[PDB]
């Protein structure tokens, strides 16, 4: 899986978390077996406005 | 600094097209509503339509309705709303205000622009 | 249109109101019965917002609820600054924002 998000909400992105993404975009299940991966975007993502 | 810097003021023939910009600053544009509401000079104040950035959504009320199109344009951060015809009632000032709520169409506004006149001629 | 009255007297520290009336779905209809100041020449902003809260920034001096099926804000204590058109408004159902005529808060 991919996406990008908050910087403050990749917390939410682990099993039994709540939020808004992690129960309205993106839940992973309690019996998750498997690594979540992130890192920064903000040179290679974002623009001025 | 969350000012709407407006365009300036226009001068059209009766009947013609004009289109009124507002520049969105400091504040996040993709959330929060844009209100369109216009004043006469001789009375009171009138409320038209919004547009929202997150959608593109738009509602009017019925007087305006079909007269007149709102759009976005996020790329500079700007909403426009185009009257089609310039008729001598509506030689008014066009405030547009961005609305107080985050991403609710909820009626009240904050912060309103800078005042962008507009005039009919004869 | 919400039907409203058309001015206020006072005098600087003393005491007034200005009122919005109507009741079939309008300001007694619904709870989001925000009002507004106008200065001439200036955009105005909004200083009772929903039913009686007062934004950030705006002084305590100002109040207003529902009182029924009307509306009321008043001014305690007036200045020069407080002089300005005073604008109610209201849902009046189904996404048709209407507003008052606006009565002038003059002081004497
Ligand atoms: C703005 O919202 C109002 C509220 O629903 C819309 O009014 C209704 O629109 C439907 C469209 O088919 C009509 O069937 C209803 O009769 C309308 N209700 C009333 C009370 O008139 C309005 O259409 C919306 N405008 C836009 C541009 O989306």
């Amino acid at each position: 899986d991919s996406f990008v998000i908050r910087g403050d909400e990749v917390r939410q992105i682990a099993p039994g978390q709540t939020g808004k993404i992690a129960d309205y975009n993106y839940k992973l299940p309690d019996d998750f077996t498997g690594c979540v991966i992130a890192w920064n975007s903000n040179n290679l993502d974002s623009k001025v406005g | 600094q969350v000012q709407l810097v407006q365009s300036g003021a226009e001068v059209k023939k009766p009947g013609a097209s004009v289109k009124v910009s507002c520049k969105a600053s400091g504040y996040t544009f993709t959330g929060y509503y844009m209100h369109w509401v216009r004043q006469a000079p001789g009375q009171g104040l009138e409320w038209m339509g919004w547009i929202n950035p997150n959608s593109g959504g738009t509602n009017y009320t019925q007087m305006f309705q079909g007269r007149v199109t709102m759009t976005r344009d996020t790329s500079i951060s700007t909403a426009y709303m185009e009257v089609s015809r310039l008729r001598s009632d509506d030689t008014a000032v066009y405030y547009c205000a961005r609305d107080r709520s985050w991403a609710v169409v909820y009626y009240y506004m904050d912060v309103w622009g800078k005042g962008t006149t507009v005039t009919v001629s004869s | 249109a919400l039907t409203q009255p058309p001015s206020a007297s006072g005098s600087p520290g003393q005491s007034v109101t200005i009122s919005c009336t109507g009741t079939s779905s309008d300001v007694g209809g619904y709870n989001y019965v925000s009002w507004y100041q106008q200065h001439p020449g200036k955009a105005p902003k909004l200083m009772i917002y929903e039913v009686s809260k007062r934004p950030s920034g705006v002084p305590d001096r100002f109040s207003g609820s529902k009182s029924g099926n009307t509306a009321s804000l008043t001014v305690s204590g007036l200045q020069a600054e407080d002089e300005a058109d005073y604008y109610c408004s209201s849902y009046a159902g189904s996404n048709n924002l209407v507003f008052g005529g606006g009565t002038k808060l003059t002081v004497l």
